């Protein structure tokens, strides 16, 4: 499961944190709701709020977030779009 | 700053057939 | 195609008007960022900033809104993820 | 005050075979 | 006479989450 | 946007005049450094030196009044204070 | 947290004392109207009555000062103006 | 002597979006 970055707008480190954060969300978690539960309350720890998770295979989405901390990207198959709106 | 963003997903085109 | 009311924090009224703005978002637009992107900019429009949608069948999510203004809902086969975070 | 809240969705299962 | 005070504003506390 | 009178040594009259010249320069003017202009150029002119205000949401202070003219208080969400130190 | 020097009328080292005794008001109190308190009570008694200090970050203002006794600074994010008007 | 000055504050744009 090799990650492909969609769009981002992101420090090019955060975007490492968040791809990581989410390999790990996928080992612990199999439903979606978890995973993205994961990955948002740790970069609410990392990085400050208010970050909102969104995991899944089917969706799309229209989104204001805050300049710089914004990622969207597979990991495999599954799709993970995460950003601060804050 | 903010800006807004649109994601749709690429649900994997169904295998050929 | 009836809606289903999953999880709501949100004025009955406004409740309608995101059952309504979901409704005719899916007789104009066929993709889903489009249907998402409808809804998002009308509320943003009635309701201030800022709202963010999501729209498909396959997606969980973790996500915080402001109090009063978030909803989650069905559109028959189709699932709708409405908040502000402002 | 601000909430934070979860939405998975149920994939309408697979029609029995 | 002359009297000496304070003032602080109670910045209307963020809405609940 | 009524008026919250959060403390007050003042001539009641002159606590009237104050809220009125509040709600004018609050129609004038947009910035608080006017808003403050314009109240604080009214009292030395209908009441003599030497009158001083603060205008705006957030801000503390600790301050020297002659007594009978000091007022504080809100209009709606904007927080003015008004003390002639002579 | 370094200082601005935003708008000035005042001896150099009164300038100076005015900034330090301000980072101390700053590790001390964390209420703004303690803050200015701190200051205010400091310069009358180093220098003379009558001081008063006004702390936050989003306000503005029309004051009338001693020659020589005006100072308006920012500590980082939060701004201090302090003046005697005697 | 005595002067007259303003002293408004510029609350940090917010960061674009």
């Amino acid at each position: 499961r090799k990650a492909v970055i969609k769009n981002a707008d992101m420090s090019e480190e955060m975007q490492q944190d968040a791809v990581d954060c989410a390999t790990q969300a996928l080992e612990k978690y199999n439903i979606e709701k978890d995973i993205a539960a994961y990955i948002k309350k740790e970069f609410d720890k990392k990085y400050n709020p208010t970050w909102h998770c969104i995991v899944g295979r089917n969706f799309g989405s229209y989104v204001t977030h805050e300049t710089r901390h914004f990622i969207y990207f597979y990991l495999g198959q599954v799709a993970i779009l995460l950003f601060k709106s804050g | 700053l903010v800006y807004t963003k649109q994601t749709q997903t690429t649900p994997p085109k169904e295998t050929l057939v």
